[PDB]
């Protein structure tokens, strides 16, 4: 689940702005949450990661840019993007992993502009 | 006597000193030849199967929850190493010349290979009782990669220090013991006491364990598979990691049954070859001692007791 906290971007952030996931449907510890974009483009690429409070990891090209966090007991992963300028324009999509079984959770519908 | 005291003494067979005789020790010359082949060639090779593994390991997100497969592999590469002294120095130090001929209790000529033999056995069967416990967490729990990962301490202690409290154990009042020609140090070979108590039973408590919690973390996901249904594509799919630990937990307790089988034949079984040696010994040879076993049983014997480490290779083989 993922919730679509859109307007366009800004429409050229304000003062900040953030994401938010959350997993309700959930069998086995959720070890590896975080968030995907797609320019749209040929590929979907890597945000953040969070491995269950500890071990975040940003994006090699974003690093040193936004935030996330996570809750454990509501499976909820956020993603602050602070100093936002276009090329962050992506549909974003939620991921969750259990590692050991090997089963990838993503989510659908949500959106950034500019 | 071959002995007289242990130049406990070196006391054997119900005796001030005493000791069995190396050769014909309790079978025929022939098999020991064929054994002198294949003993290597079995072992070897699964030491060179079991080492691959280590190779890889040394090389998806987490290996918290796999983790004590790489020291199974570990212990029992080891096993196979030092059988691998089956023909490696082409000599027999361990039956050493006529010096504590038959098996030196405290003297070097044997304990350099018993402490690190009993100790990765005892070792690697703890490692696979406490990778049952490592998927019961995280199969009826609700625990994770990093989770289950912070008690590797506690795991390590008792992993590491049953067999070091098993081997400490085996000092001046307590029992070392020798070896066949095709043998290397090892407790138990020629005592039944010793086999009964402080080999047989750790095994037997061990395999137990492991079922248990075994079955009940298998049966545990059986209440998963179905009896929610949302997201099917998961249904073999996660087959794999279902069928891949049947798979492995047979070929491992396939092994630990026969050996464990084994001593309790040996436990039934040496009573007889004593009670007529009063009628083979005092001279050089119930109604016999052993049959078609001379080789069938004992050979199995050490088959299972060097393939009990196989399972490693058909895991690694079915995650890639």
């Amino acid at each position: 689940q993922v919730q679509l906290v859109e307007s366009g971007g800004g429409l050229v952030s304000g003062d900040s702005l953030r994401l938010s996931c959350t997993a309700s449907g959930r069998i086995f510890n959720l070890d590896v949450m975080g968030w995907y974009r797609q320019a749209p483009g040929k590929r979907r690429e890597l945000v953040a990661d969070i491995t269950s409070g500890g071990k975040i990891n940003y994006a090699d090209s974003v690093k040193g840019r936004f935030t996330i966090s996570r809750d454990n007991t509501k499976d909820t992963v956020y993603l602050q993007m602070n100093s936002l300028k276009p090329e962050d324009t992506a549909v974003y999509y939620c991921n969750a992993e259990v590692e050991w079984l090997d089963m990838d959770y993503w989510g659908k519908g949500t959106q950034v502009t500019v | 006597c071959p002995r007289e005291l242990k130049i406990l003494g070196y006391s054997f067979l119900h005796v001030r000193d005493c000791s069995p005789p190396c050769p014909n020790m309790y079978f025929r010359r022939e098999e020991l030849s064929f054994a002198r082949y294949f003993i290597g060639l079995i072992s070897i090779i699964c030491l060179s199967a079991t080492l691959f593994t280590f190779l890889t390991f040394l090389i998806t997100r987490f290996r918290y929850p796999e983790r004590p497969i790489i020291f199974y592999a570990v212990c029992y590469m080891m096993v196979s190493l030092i059988f691998f002294i089956g023909f490696l120095l082409e000599d027999r130090v361990a039956c050493n010349a006529s010096s504590t001929v038959t098996q030196g209790s405290h003297n070097k000529a044997c304990t350099m290979l018993f402490m690190i033999l009993y100790f990765f056995t005892m070792a690697g069967s703890v490692w696979w009782v406490i990778l049952t416990i490592t998927w019961f967490l995280a199969a009826v729990p609700k625990w994770g990669s990093e989770a289950i990962e912070k008690k590797a301490l506690l795991f390590h202690a008792s992993a590491w220090g049953i067999p070091g409290t098993l081997t400490i154990i085996l000092l001046a009042m307590n029992k070392i013991e020798g070896d066949n020609i095709s043998g290397v140090c090892f407790v138990g070979l020629y005592d039944v006491d010793a086999l009964r108590y402080f080999v047989l039973a750790p095994l037997c408590l061990y395999v137990v364990v492991g079922v248990s919690l075994l079955l009940a973390g298998i049966i545990s996901l059986n209440r998963v598979r179905i009896e929610i249904p949302l997201e099917k594509e998961n249904q073999d799919k996660l087959v794999k990691f279902m069928i891949r630990i049947g798979v492995f937990s047979i070929l491992y307790l396939v092994p630990l049954l026969v050996v464990i089988g084994c001593y309790f034949y040996e436990q039934a079984y040496r009573g007889i070859w004593e009670t007529t040696w009063i009628q083979e010994r005092c001279r050089e040879y119930q109604v016999t001692q052993m049959s078609r076993p001379d080789l069938i049983l004992f050979l199995m014997k050490y088959l299972m007791a060097l393939i009990v480490g196989i399972p490693s290779v058909f895991w690694v083989g079915s995650k890639k």
